[PDB]
RNA sequence: AGUUACCCUAGGG
RNA sequence: UCUCUUACUUUUAACCAGUGAAAUUGACCUGCCCGUGAGGCGGGCAUAACACAGCAAGACGAGACCCUAUGGAGCUUUAAUUUAUUAAUGCAAACACCUGCAUUAAAAA
RNA sequence: CCUCCGCAUAAGCCUGCGUCAGAUCACUGACAAUUAACAGCCCAAUAUCUACAAUCAACCAACAAGUCAUUAUUACCCUCACUGUCAACCCAAGGCAUGCUCAUAAGGAAAGGUUAAAAAAAGUAAAAGGAA
RNA sequence: GCUAAACCUAGCCCCAAACCCACUCCACCUUACUACCAAUAAAGUAUAGGCGAUAGAAAUUGGGCGCAAUAGAUAUAGUACCGCAAGGGAAAGAUGAAAAAUACCAAGCAUAAUAUAGCAAGGACUAACCCCUAUACCUUCUGAUGAAUUAACUAGAAAUAACUUUGCAAGGAGAGCCAAAGCUAAGACCCCCGAAACCAGACGA
């Protein structure tokens, strides 16, 4: 993908993306504050209170996070209102559409104090790290079966060690338990 | 922009760096020395000032190499210190003349001479100042080992140096054999140009030879990993032993 | 196996072996009409004609009878948005004739919406003898 | 494609065994051999005056009777060093460049926030 | 038009044959030609 | 020192 | 060919439809006679506005020739002086080749 | 109704009127294809042999004097790999090597519609005279 | 109201600092990308020179009053394209927090063709025209040249002396230099485009 490709709502690859960003786009690149990996503290499924714009004050939960951008979508909160399936002849159906939102308009609620807190990530004996209220001293954890095929290795069979360490080559390992025999001598060749 | 250092000082800033900087330290020094060739082809004033005839005062006076020209037939050779002296003339002597191009030659001479240290005929291009020096060094043997590498400006002279100055530091004895005599008087001659034999390797290596030399020095197979393996274990089961 | 340097042969040397091939292969439809015993392939540029029968022999327990190949020169007659030229890729085509008398013949492989639909039925599509008015009002 | 998925994970799989296997001969090879290569090669200098890395190839007779071999150049000429000089103040521009650009885009950075 | 004679004249093997051509290629390869020689 | 119908360039009539 | 041109056909052309350049262009509300120095000035005269097709009298549009430059280039020589050289000689050096110093020519500046 | 063109190979070019879909006197995206017997791609050494043209090659007929070949000894046992193969095409804005057909069995279309002015171009016919 | 206009930021420039690059596998000198065979000062002083145009020592001393898409790199790229080759060498983009929300201004025209007469205006006028007055401009001659039009770009660079204004004053000046009111500091003077040639090294014929 091109520099300062613009990040938006749509996946980078799809086809509202490559309608919106051409190959051939350059437009002016959208200053981002520098956030370190280990500094991001919102992630999907956190419940989160929103302080600026309309639904101020209203708590909602992180559905996605375009990193990329430092934002954050919640879920049924920052709405306006759009059309879908806008055919010929029909208007279609109005939806409520949600807008990003910077990480600067949103903060993070305690599970028992409901309030939005600053957080530190502090390191724990139990866990490495993990993060920390400011306004009390208590965790906030991070949020959020199966059938095997025809063509998927059971765990009792994929976890077996068959592996004997040896020093022979795979060919040499292969050639002597195939009972393929060479009795011909490799006649050593030149190399330069 | 600039770089840090100045172009001319790349040459010196590269011996400092790699294989350069792993060679002997005396073949280092060697290439550092800029000492100046003895003058040939030019007459030095006789004293650093002199007192001029025009204006009657005194200024410091300093002689200019003229440039010689050094053909590579000349390192095969043993010329002087003398070359070709490619220049220009006016036409007769006269500054209202044209500029007009002249090459000075030297007179060469296949001569035939005999190193004694080395034992052997050896077929030589010289000049007549060749023999002089010859003749004023007592020997070729004496004119080798005493004359310095920019007097000499020779490739073979430096093989011939080498050559001598191994076989005095090696004590060889294949210079005479069932001959004891007469090699430790010829070995005695010359016991003043004695040199260490690590020193009389290096010594007349162009830079690029000096390289390839200590390059083969380095070489060595890589040491497989398991006997450094079973080394460390051993070692692991002495210290397990005596604690 | 593809990539990689092949061991130099000398009079009276090993077999070369390759435990682990590295090209891999498909088997497409035919664009025109074939005999009944041929089977087509897409290959790879190194790989030559006895790879791909001791390879479909070995691998496939495939009883092969006659290979063919050819290069297929991709399209180079086509440009970005800087008028630079974009090379379809090169390719090998393999025709296997199969032994033993038998037959392939390629196999027909491929033989949120509930409210959009919910709504689609219930367009009530403007009256006509309305004339613009709105029919949301019950006066 | 009906799940295209699976593609990438068979890649990724053989990806994985290769790496493993890799991993097991290189190991050996240090073992037995100490060389950290399987391909025997050098750092030979080309025409053109580049530091590059021959990778030998398998021949029949020696290297000093290969008409063909010896027709290539392993050493640069007097009249390329000049042309290294060039390059390399090239890629001193480039790099300067580079490094100034980053210094001006963390200007912009801070003086937005 | 010929291809034996265009790689013939301003072909690699031309080029490097020479100190002249391979100065040119040194030329073509600081100016970042895509194209260094036929 | 001659010469240019091979003359050439900037201008002028 | 001409006295001496005529008829026909095709192309072109004119009109209808589609597509659609270029040189050119100070601005123009762009007349005639005479005079001065001519659509534009002076004196007379004329004079509603508006296409399309024509014509080619005027408006508007290369190829030469001479001179100049304290501007070039080439060619020929018995311009300048020189022989860097190349061919010869003469003399030094060395025990003929190679070198240094002078002279004579061709080809040269 | 034209055919002085055509069909193959070479050279050159490089997917450049195949299918599906779309936009644009009235190209883009996707998919598909050229399958070797033709043609490229050759040759184990060491010596040692290679005077008498072609032209129906027989006379004739000559000068410019010619386009062609093996033997001895030694070594030798594995075999059908790789590559070109498409088109309405190239070079310039008319030219093009070779073979085959010498009007075709192959290949094409001079008229966008009308009118029937001038001038212009080409063609045909022209009394009497026939270079004025 | 069409055509259009507008936009900031990609990047770049000059410094500082610091001495840079170069083996995933594979292929590449044969027709490349082809597995495999015979500081400052001394000082513009001494000096050199058709002693002239000019040339000229030494001893000695010690981040931004930057550009912001015709700019700034040629650079969106040494790409497209041109050339057999060496080689030459471009143009251009702009919404917003979200696209998982689709007005006003160049020339040229249109709305809206024209009416005796004439550098197209000026004086006027109740009144557009009618009346009166009015030889386009620039350059070069003493008094033919160029230009369709719009937008952008596009052309005076040197402080010796002197002068003015300060400082200090027989001294001035933060070494060196000058001084018979001088010395120190400042200010203020010297454009753009446009040959044939010659030389060097390549590339083709």
């Amino acid at each position: 993908l091109p520099p300062h490709y613009r990040y938006g709502m749509s996946p980078p690859g799809s086809v509202a993306d490559k309608r919106k960003n051409p190959p051939w786009i350059r437009r002016r690149p959208v200053v981002v504050e520098p956030i370190s990996d280990e500094d991001w503290y919102l992630f999907c499924g956190d419940t989160v209170e929103i302080l600026e714009g309309k639904d101020a004050g209203k708590q909602g939960k992180v559905v996605q996070v375009i990193r990329q951008r430092n934002w954050v979508v919640v879920g049924g909160l920052n709405t306006h209102y759009r059309y879908i399936g806008k055919t010929m002849d029909y208007r279609g159906t109005m939806i409520p559409s949600e807008a990003p939102l910077l990480h600067r308009q949103v903060k993070l609620v305690d599970p028992m104090d409901r309030k939005p807190t600053e957080i530190e990530w502090r390191f724990t004996e139990a866990g490495e790290r993990v993060r920390v209220s400011t306004r009390s001293g208590r965790i906030i954890p991070k949020p959020e079966t199966w059938i095997d095929g025809p063509k998927d290795t059971s765990v009792e069979d994929a976890l077996e060690r068959t592996y004997v360490p040896c020093l022979k080559t795979l060919q040499e390992e292969v050639m002597e338990a195939m009972g393929i025999k060479e009795t011909r001598k490799y006649k050593k060749v030149y190399w330069y | 922009p600039l770089h840090k250092y100045p172009v001319w000082l790349w040459k010196r800033l590269q011996l400092r760096e790699g294989i350069c900087s792993r060679l002997p330290g005396h073949y280092l020094r060697s290439l550092e020395e800029e000492r100046t060739p003895t003058p040939v082809h030019y007459r030095p004033h006789g004293a650093k000032f002199k007192i001029n005839p025009k204006n009657g005062q005194r200024e410091r006076v300093e002689d200019v190499p003229i440039p010689i020209y050094f053909p590579p037939e000349s390192q095969r050779g043993l010329w002087g210190g003398e070359g070709w002296i490619l220049g220009q003339i006016y036409a007769n002597n006269d500054k209202l003349s044209k500029r007009l191009k002249k090459v000075w030659k030297p007179q060469l001479f296949e001569r035939e001479f005999y190193s004694e240290i080395l034992d052997k005929k050896f077929t030589v291009t010289v000049t007549m100042r060749t023999l002089d020096l010859i003749d004023e060094a007592y020997g070729l043997d004496f004119y080798i080992l005493k004359t310095p590498k920019e007097d000499l400006c020779s490739k073979f002279g430096m093989d011939l140096k080498r050559g001598m100055l191994l076989r005095l530091a090696r004590q060889d004895p294949q210079l005479h054999p069932e001959d004891p005599e007469r090699r430790a008087a010829i070995y005695d001659k010359y016991k003043e140009f004695a040199i260490p034999e690590e020193e009389a390797e290096w010594v007349g290596l162009t830079l690029e030879e000096a390289i390839e030399k200590q390059r083969l020095l380095e070489e060595k197979d890589p040491v497989p990993l398991f006997k450094i393996y079973v080394a460390e274990l051993i070692q692991q089961l002495q210290q397990q032993a005596l604690s | 196996a593809r990539n990689v340097v092949y061991p130099l042969y000398r009079l009276g040397g090993p077999q070369l072996r390759v435990f682990r091939t590295n090209f891999f292969i498909q088997l497409v439809r035919p664009g025109v009409a074939q005999p009944e015993d041929t089977v087509q392939f897409r290959i790879p540029m190194e790989m030559t004609r006895v790879d791909l029968r001791n390879y479909l022999e070995g691998i496939y327990n495939v009883p092969v009878a006659a290979v063919r190949t050819r290069v297929q020169h991709g399209s180079n007659k086509r440009r970005d948005h800087r008028n630079v030229r974009i090379k379809k890729p090169d390719y090998k085509v393999a025709y296997v004739q199969l032994a033993h008398g038998q037959t392939f013949t390629f196999p027909d492989l491929f033989p949120l919406y509930s409210m959009l639909e919910e709504e689609r039925q219930q367009r009530q599509s403007s009256d006509p003898r309305r004339g613009g008015v709105p029919s949301w009002f019950g006066l | 494609m009906p799940s295209p998925e699976r593609l990438d994970k068979v890649v990724d799989s053989m990806d994985a065994l290769d790496k493993v296997v890799q991993e097991r001969e290189d190991a050996l090879r240090l073992l037995q051999t100490g060389q950290e290569r399987a391909r025997p090669g050098a750092w030979r200098r080309d025409i053109f005056g580049r530091i590059i890395w021959h990778k030998f190839k398998q021949w029949v007779i020696p290297w000093h009777l290969n008409k063909r071999y010896n027709r290539k150049r392993f050493f640069a000429l007097p009249y390329v060093d000049h042309f290294l000089r060039l390059e390399r103040e090239k890629r001193a521009r480039i790099k300067a460049r580079k490094e100034n650009l980053e210094r001006k885009k963390a200007k912009i950075l801070l003086k937005k926030f | 038009p010929s291809n034996i004679k265009r790689k013939n004249k301003h072909g690699w093997v031309r080029r490097l044959s020479t100190p002249a051509g391979v100065q040119v290629i040194l030329r073509r390869m600081l100016k970042g030609r895509k194209s260094l020689s036929h």
